């Protein structure tokens, strides 16, 4: 599921610096905000989205920016 | 799939040069502003008019504009010119795979003209086939059925439509029904039914086998 | 002189190979994501592949995934895109083109804003086959004073076919339609022209179909 997601973002930042996926973290279809910097700085961004639901993606969001830093 | 599918519309437009024209196009999820507009002249590379939802290319005249946000766009010809009839392309790239629209066919409007319709009986050296001629008509939508011994046929026959002529923005359609000669000589009268707009009735022509 | 010139496309059996190439131009070829985007003849836009400067990420589209292979040599500022079990459906014209998004940049551009004038891929069982000509009678039965006559050229392969009329004297009303790809595999179109009535008895009407592929050049006269 977390991987998951790294496929999604990475796919999203790949002809544009900013994007909007759509995630089924768990039972619901939780838009997501998708933005990168001109250093690198990842931001995955979910409103209206559970405590739940935003502490995954701060996971998801992590593994990905050491991934891009790496 | 996560696959972002592109919906242009129309289909197919007819406009005046100085009209304004507008063309939709559809995102089956949000892109935000992540979608840019092509031109396609007939037989040359797409060209990039606009690539942000609203950002004119460079050199892109200033007639062309886009706009919308999220699922809902518009390309907006404010006074069309005669170089703008072509084919617009909207592409999303808000996540690959890279998605196309069908794409919108702008087209010279003209006033209905009713086809003249004729029927060119076979001449073979196995077998040979029937063709039914409409020329220089507008606009391009007209149903062809064939009827060989008052006989609907189906899937034997196959249509072909000129180009918007440069002159007089016509269309032309050839309609060839192929059979063998066995199926060719069971059958004496053999139909092209043509319908159009422009055309108060349905016409149609018809031979006897052997002039 | 920014530009991308592809090469390598042609005639292909079913099932069989063939590698695109593609060679870029007047621009640092390492700093920009490439795409191969094909064109059905007649029909819409498919991004095909891409692949990012470092060939870090790799993306297909789901038709073509398995079967196609994309790479990059920056070393010789190339893009090469191997095609495998090639299928009739993948019979396109086939676009090599730059995308505009740099990452890391100070001021982004976005869509695709450098395309080439593409290499035409062809896949099909066909064999060279001249065309065979057939008349189209001019039959004495109104249309205002307008007669109609042409010539109907089937069973031809590969494209193209040129028709003239008259060694190319009478051009006013000719429509030579679009060819229609057969069931059997090859192709056949039709070449009309309208005539004044009268001319039926005294003008001498002329095909002038030349197959270059096959070495064929037939005239053929239109008589009622």
């Amino acid at each position: 599921t977390e991987e998951e997601i790294i496929e999604k973002v990475k796919s999203a930042l790949l002809s544009t610096n900013k994007a909007v996926i759509s995630v089924e973290l768990k039972g619901r279809t939780i838009p997501l905000y998708v933005e990168i910097t001109k250093e690198g700085k990842l931001h995955l961004t979910a409103e209206g989205a559970t405590e739940e639901e935003k502490e995954i993606i701060k996971e998801a969001q992590k593994a990905f920016q050491e991934e891009i830093e790496h | 799939t996560g696959e972002i599918v592109m919906t242009s519309s129309p289909a197919t437009l007819s406009v005046s040069p100085g009209e304004r024209v507008t063309l939709f196009c559809r995102a089956s999820q949000s892109v935000i502003s992540n979608l840019a507009w092509y031109q396609q002249k007939s037989g040359q590379a797409p060209r990039l008019l606009i690539y942000g939802a609203s950002t004119r290319a460079t050199g892109i005249p200033s007639r062309f504009s886009g706009s919308g946000s999220g699922t809902e766009f518009t390309l907006t010809i404010s006074s069309l010119q005669s170089e703008d009839f072509a084919v617009y392309f909207c592409q999303q790239y808000n996540n690959w795979p890279l998605t196309f629209g069908g794409g919108t066919q702008v087209n010279v409007q003209r006033t209905v003209a009713a086809p003249s319709v004729f029927i060119f009986p076979p001449s073979d050296s196995g077998t040979a086939s029937v063709v039914c001629l409409l020329n220089n008509f507008y606009p391009r939508e007209a149903k062809v059925q064939w009827k060989v011994d008052n006989a609907l046929q189906s899937g034997n026959s196959q249509e072909s439509v000129t180009e918007q002529d440069s002159k007089d923005s016509t269309y032309s359609l050839s309609s060839t029904l192929t059979l063998s000669k066995a199926d060719y000589e069971k059958h004496k009268v053999y139909a092209c039914e043509v319908t159009h707009q422009g055309l108060s009735s349905p016409v149609t022509k018809s031979f006897n086998r052997g002039e | 002189e920014v530009q991308l010139v592809e090469s390598g496309g042609g005639l292909v059996q079913p099932r069989r190979s063939l590698r695109l190439s593609c060679a870029a131009s007047g621009f640092t070829f390492d700093d920009y994501t490439i795409h191969w985007v094909r064109q059905a003849p007649g029909k819409g836009l498919e991004w095909v592949s891409g692949i990012t400067w470092n060939s870090g990420y790799i993306g297909y589209a789901d038709s073509v995934k398995g079967r196609f292979t994309i790479s990059r040599d920056n070393a010789r500022n190339s893009l090469y895109l191997q095609m495998n079990s090639l299928r009739a459906e993948d019979t396109a014209l086939y676009y090599c083109v730059r995308d505009a998004y740099v990452s890391g940049s100070d001021y982004y551009y976005y869509g695709l804003d450098v395309w080439g004038r593409g290499t035409l891929v062809t896949v099909s069982s066909a064999s060279t086959k001249g065309p065979s000509v057939f008349p189209l009678a001019p039959s004495s039965k109104t249309s205002g004073g307008t007669a109609a006559l042409g010539c109907l050229v089937k069973d031809y392969f590969p494209e193209p076919v040129t028709v003239s009329w008259n060694s190319g004297a009478l051009t006013s009303g000719v429509h030579t339609f679009p060819a229609v790809l057969q069931s059997s595999g090859l192709y056949s179109l039709s070449s009309v022209v309208t005539v004044p009535s009268s001319s039926l008895g005294t003008q001498t009407y002329i095909c002038n179909v030349n197959h270059k592929p096959s070495n064929t050049k037939v005239d053929k006269k239109v008589e009622p």
